[PDB]
RNA sequence: AAACUUUCAACAACGGAUCUCUUGGUUCUCGCAUCGAUGAAGAACGCAGCGAAAUGCGAUACGUAAUGUGAAUUGCAGAAUUCCGUGAAUCAUCGAAUCUUUGAACGCACAUUGCGCCCCUUGGUAUUCCAGGGGGCAUGCCUGUUUGAGCGUCAUUU
RNA sequence: UAUCUAGCGAAACCACAGCCAAGGGAACGGGCUUGGCAGAAUCAGCGGGGAAAGAAGACCCUGUUGAGCUUGACUCUAGUU
RNA sequence: UGGAGGUCAGUGACGAAGCCUAGACCGUAAGGUCGGGUCGAACGGCCUCUAGUGCAGAUCUUGGUGGUAGUAGCAAAUAUUCAAAUGAGAACUUUGAAGACUGAAGUGGGGAAAGGUUCCACGUCAACAGCAGUUGGACGUGGGUUAGUCGAUCCUAAGAGAUGGGGAAGCUCCGUUUCAAAGGCCUGAUUUUAUGCAGGCCACCAUCGAAAGGGAAUCCGGUUAAGAUUCCGGAACCUGGA
RNA sequence: CGAAUUUGGGUAUAGGGGCGAAAGACUAAUCGAACCAUCUAGUAGCUGGUUCCUGCCGAAGUUUCCCUCAGGAUAGCAGAA
RNA sequence: AUUGGCGAGAGACCGAUAGCGAACAAGUACAGUGAUGGAAAGAUGAAAAGAACUUUGAAAAGAGAGUGAAAAAGUACGUG
RNA sequence: UUGACCUCAAAUCAGGUAGGAGUACCCGCUGAACUUAAGCAUAUCAAUAAGCGGAGGAAAAGAAACCAACCGGGAUUGCCU
């Protein structure tokens, strides 16, 4: 689950998901969220685990 | 000029239970339904507003401009028109007080404060320092905050 | 003639302001040509104009004008004048020939009323001239 | 009933927000702003409407551009470091 | 206190270019710790190093048109100077000053000359 | 209405964000007068009316 | 006789008059001349470690660069020898930049974050499709360039 | 429902007020004059009075104040001829 | 009475100005002076100057406050009751039990316009819910809206409206195909040479205008505190691409 | 109460204009001419109000003219110098 | 010439119902579909030293205590 | 079989320019009525307000198709008159 620049469409997600974490995003799911922000659920395909992935990043 | 008339109020007229003032129309305000326009109004234009054209500067005739300044000349020899003008002068030998031209070259405020004491206007200084008092108005925020007497006048 | 652009009728006028048709235009057929010209090629400024034919629907005239952004203008100052802020629509402002006429700039006893100016003229006498002392 | 029955009524704006002013006066069926004029070129302006021009006027925004032409004229236009 | 843009002049483009990256990929991980921090001032600085950055990177990049369009008239719009619409308008010292020939004769000929007057 | 328009939301949010009382810090501040927001808007009590 | 009602005082009560104050007005005077297609004024949406406004600013977002000063900022908290210094600051100055969506507003539209078209690059075993990065495509008019049109018309044709 | 209680809690009105008879008076008084009289605090009703309240009478007149309408009013006018 | 010029070398943080006082004196009065309380930074006498200079009314203006008055009232929509819990506190919160009501053109389940976060979770009396409140659409802090297939987007309707032209001093008005020289898809060209060219067809005659008209295509089961024809599982379909 | 029916949305008509199966009806609680700002502090022979004290003097409701009759000018009455 | 803009100096002007509508997050809050309409709102103290602590109360708060020159200055704050 | 001229076009051709803002003052156009006349129509208000177009630091005007009638002055603009 990403916060994403508003000018962003799910192509851009994808590759900035691709090209940052290094891994391979099966869908992209937008939305306006009330506050004005777009959020992002990027589903990875089965290769890769979200816990993984967030667990570098840095948040548990 | 646009003083109490920055509105567009128009009068309810009668029927209404109140006074024919304009009021102000709209809503949702408070200022709205308010009496205007007037100098009896809260906010109204004051009555005969303050014009600059009124006369400021009076005119004189040169001839009894001249007839003062020479009556006013004539009083600084009165030994006793000075005494009631309040200038303590009590300690001066005569007057009309006349002093030499060394004056007139006296360079220094220190100096020239030797010779006000030395010829015996040292007590008009004296009055005027010791008479320096505030204002007693709202003449404090008009750049008039104090007031003192007035002392020789050095010619 | 300029007719009066309203009807409804309903000025509640004076009868000495009724009058609809016999109404004529303050300013030439010349400078409302040349005031078209000049909003047509806003890019230039109107120098002259001068009449070239006429018929009972229409008059036909030929505008002058000068472009202030040529080199061939802005260099050479037998015409570099016009390219000074200062005369940015003169056809608009009634600086041009006909404007002058039709504004009555004359010398002379004639033009008493505009001389400096219609407008400039009646201010100055209506003022009420007030001085320190008063006179 | 001309009152209470009939403000039930309305729920159809007849403006909504205008692009060049955010002001709910952009008549939705004539496609005209009822307070800058919008889509005129020329920003609606009356000389009745004094209190209105001091809405709308230079000084009432940002000046994002217009604020430091005071500056730079009084520093000559100048270019450099 | 971040950066120093006198520091970041000397670097080259493949410099510049990588220290924006890594000052792009903290700023990501600090927004990461933000979330779970109540108060991280540093992301200020690292906002600050990543304008340091880009400005110094777009002053060189300015500089080196500049240099490319060096002498030749049509400048871009952006680089020639801005002073005002109406100053940009305006004739040029040089038209201002034009004269016809006429007048340059007239004004050989009779110029205004420095008289004085005392007895 | 369900079936909004991008504008119409984006005003939805920042009037849902404007929609805060004031810091405690602001508060705190030295020469301040600021003691709540002024500013504050119910949907009941006040339409925004765009 | 009390209660109750009136009058007065003391003390205590919403009220915010008066007094004193005043970084505000309002008039007068002097000096100056500087908005915009190199995108103005205005609008919208955003940007602060903890904030929404005539604070400031624009995805380089309470700001970057250059310069001056010379140790702050401060409501709380903080990267840091930032302190005999290319150097603190919600400092001043300001000449380099950035300047989101708009707006005279300019590809066509615009109650839509709607539809194109043209170049170059990258990815998808692709000049055509899709996607991404960058740069563009308004109207009137002027001067010039190139390509034209018209038996309007000029020098060769049984 | 009214009514009594707990809670909550306005408004219209209000010169000062609030008992009558007659007199006179701006010719229909709560006040004034002469009489009748006259005892705290009050509750529920009530509609005689307060010439009760609601509104600078809408009828009528006046004003050298209008407006809607009409016409062989006065003076013009768009169109049309 | 507010300001101004002179003067009292006037009064004052050892208390100015204001304000309160059935205390005193003076003046016919307007008013002046003083005693006692309150307090906190300026103010007054005299000779003159000046004016936005004195209020009981104007259905005066703006604020504040009364009696009325603990009064009118809080009476439409059949109706509530018992216990327990929570709680300082329960007629009103929660949970059981009973009695009822809407009675399928509902007091049910969804939507359109509109609203805009009221949705959902977590904490208690300040206000609000014309009684109360432990409850709340209130307050504070947070979370929440996932689409190739549902809509918009596309089309045209009544209509609106640029251009070409013509009016108008002009802001602008008309006009929408008209008295106009009004544009776009395939192989040859596709590298000693470009999108230049006898390569072809020709002639919609801008654009905007419907979340109810026309229209390419998705269903079931499960899942959340709050989203689902959108997420997950399974199973399909449509459009565009050698 | 099956239609000269009822109604949503879109659209057109704008103020001496519209619209009216006609009531001067309706045109945002506004209609025998909407609303907003301005001209405009419109004019008013008409109503209302018009702020300290004391001292001295002290009236007129009549004449003439006036589209004059709720007003004014004029003479008279009054004050002051 | 100049009720705009920028800079500067003044006043026998006004002094928070005054002076600009606005001395304050004022063309703001709120009212209207809209054109438009458009307020109210300044003052603790020199310094928050903005009342530790104890007691009653469920709590607000009270009573003591405390800071202060003054709490007859307690944020609902200059005399009120 | 070719080359020009004239006029009229086209181009995302090369380079430019115009629009909008503000409008206190300035240059024009357009243009009322309230009001005064104790009514009112010419007049007045006023060649004003509102509306429209266009500039600058000033604008405009400006070196006589002038004023004069004198022993003649001598661009323009302002002040006193």
């Amino acid at each position: 689950v990403f916060q994403v620049s508003m000018k962003a469409n799910k192509y851009q997600i994808k590759k900035a998901v691709k090209e940052l974490y290094e891994v391979d995003v099966l869908k992209v799911n937008t939305l306006v969220r009330p506050n004005g922000t777009k959020k992002a659920y990027v589903r990875l395909t089965a290769d890769y685990d979200a816990l993984d992935i967030a667990n570098r990043i840095g948040y548990i | 000029e646009k003083a109490g008339h920055q509105t567009s109020a128009e009068s309810w007229g009668t029927g209404r239970a109140v006074a024919r003032i304009p009021r102000v129309g709209g809503g949702g305000t408070g200022r709205s339904g308010q009496g205007a326009f007037g100098n009896m109004c809260r906010g109204g234009r004051m009555f005969a507003p303050t014009k600059t054209w009124r006369k400021w500067n009076v005119k004189v005739n040169h001839n009894e401009k001249r007839y003062a300044t020479a009556s006013a000349i004539a009083a600084t020899a009165v030994a006793s028109l000075v005494l009631a003008r309040g200038h303590r002068v009590e300690k001066i030998p005569e007057i009309p007080l006349v002093v030499s031209t060394d004056l007139e070259s006296i360079q220094k405020t220190k100096e020239a404060v030797a010779a006000l004491k030395a010829v015996g206007a040292h007590s008009d200084l004296l009055k005027v320092l010791k008479s320096k008092k505030l204002r007693a108005g709202k003449g404090k925020y008009r750049n008039r905050r104090w007031t003192q007497r007035r002392g020789p006048l050095v010619v | 003639n300029r007719k009066r652009p309203v009807p409804k009728g309903a000025t509640y006028g004076k009868p000495t302001n009724q009058g609809v048709n016999e109404l004529k235009y303050q300013r030439s057929l010349r400078a409302t040509a040349e005031e078209r010209v000049g909003r047509r090629a806003a890019n230039l400024r109107v120098l002259n104009s001068y009449w070239v034919n006429q018929d009972s629907t229409y008059k036909y005239f030929e505008v002058i004008l000068v472009d202030p952004q040529h080199k061939a203008i802005r260099r050479d100052a037998r015409y570099n004048w016009i390219c000074d802020p200062v005369h940015k629509h003169r056809e608009a402002r009634g600086l041009t020939a006909t404007g002058k006429k039709s504004r009555g700039i004359n010398k002379g006893h004639k033009f008493n009323n505009t001389k400096a100016g219609r407008r400039k003229t009646w201010k100055r006498q209506n003022t009420l001239s007030l001085w320190r002392y008063r006179k | 009933g001309k009152g209470t029955p009939s403000f039930g009524k309305r729920h159809n704006k007849s403006h909504t927000l205008c692009n060049r002013c955010g002001r709910r006066s952009f008549h939705v069926q004539k496609k005209t702003c009822s307070s800058c004029g919008y889509p005129a070129a020329k920003t609606r302006s009356y000389n009745w409407g004094a209190k209105a021009k001091r809405r709308h006027t230079t000084g009432t925004g940002r000046m994002r551009y217009l604020k430091h032409v005071s500056r730079r004229f009084k520093n000559g236009f100048q270019t450099g470091s | 206190a971040g950066v120093k843009a006198y520091e970041l002049r000397t670097k080259s483009k493949e410099q510049l270019a990588s220290q924006l990256v890594d000052l792009k990929k903290e700023l990501a991980e600090l927004k990461v710790q933000k979330l779970s921090r109540p108060s991280l001032p540093k992301i200020k600085t690292v906002r600050k190093s990543i304008a340091c950055v880009l400005t110094v990177i777009n002053e060189q990049q300015r500089e080196a048109v500049r240099q490319l369009y060096k002498g030749k008239k049509y400048q871009p719009k952006d680089l020639r100077a801005k002073k005002t619409r109406a100053l940009r308008r305006a004739l040029t010292k040089f038209e201002a000053s034009q004269v016809t020939e006429k007048q340059r004769k007239k004004q050989i000929a009779f110029p205004q000359r420095k008289y004085a007057i005392k007895a | 209405a369900a079936q909004k328009s991008f504008r119409i939301k984006q005003k939805m949010a920042k009037a849902k964000k404007q929609n805060r009382p004031l810091p405690q810090w602001i508060r705190l501040r030295t020469n301040n007068t600021i003691r709540y927001n002024a500013k504050r808007r119910n949907w009941r009590r006040t339409k925004m009316n765009i």
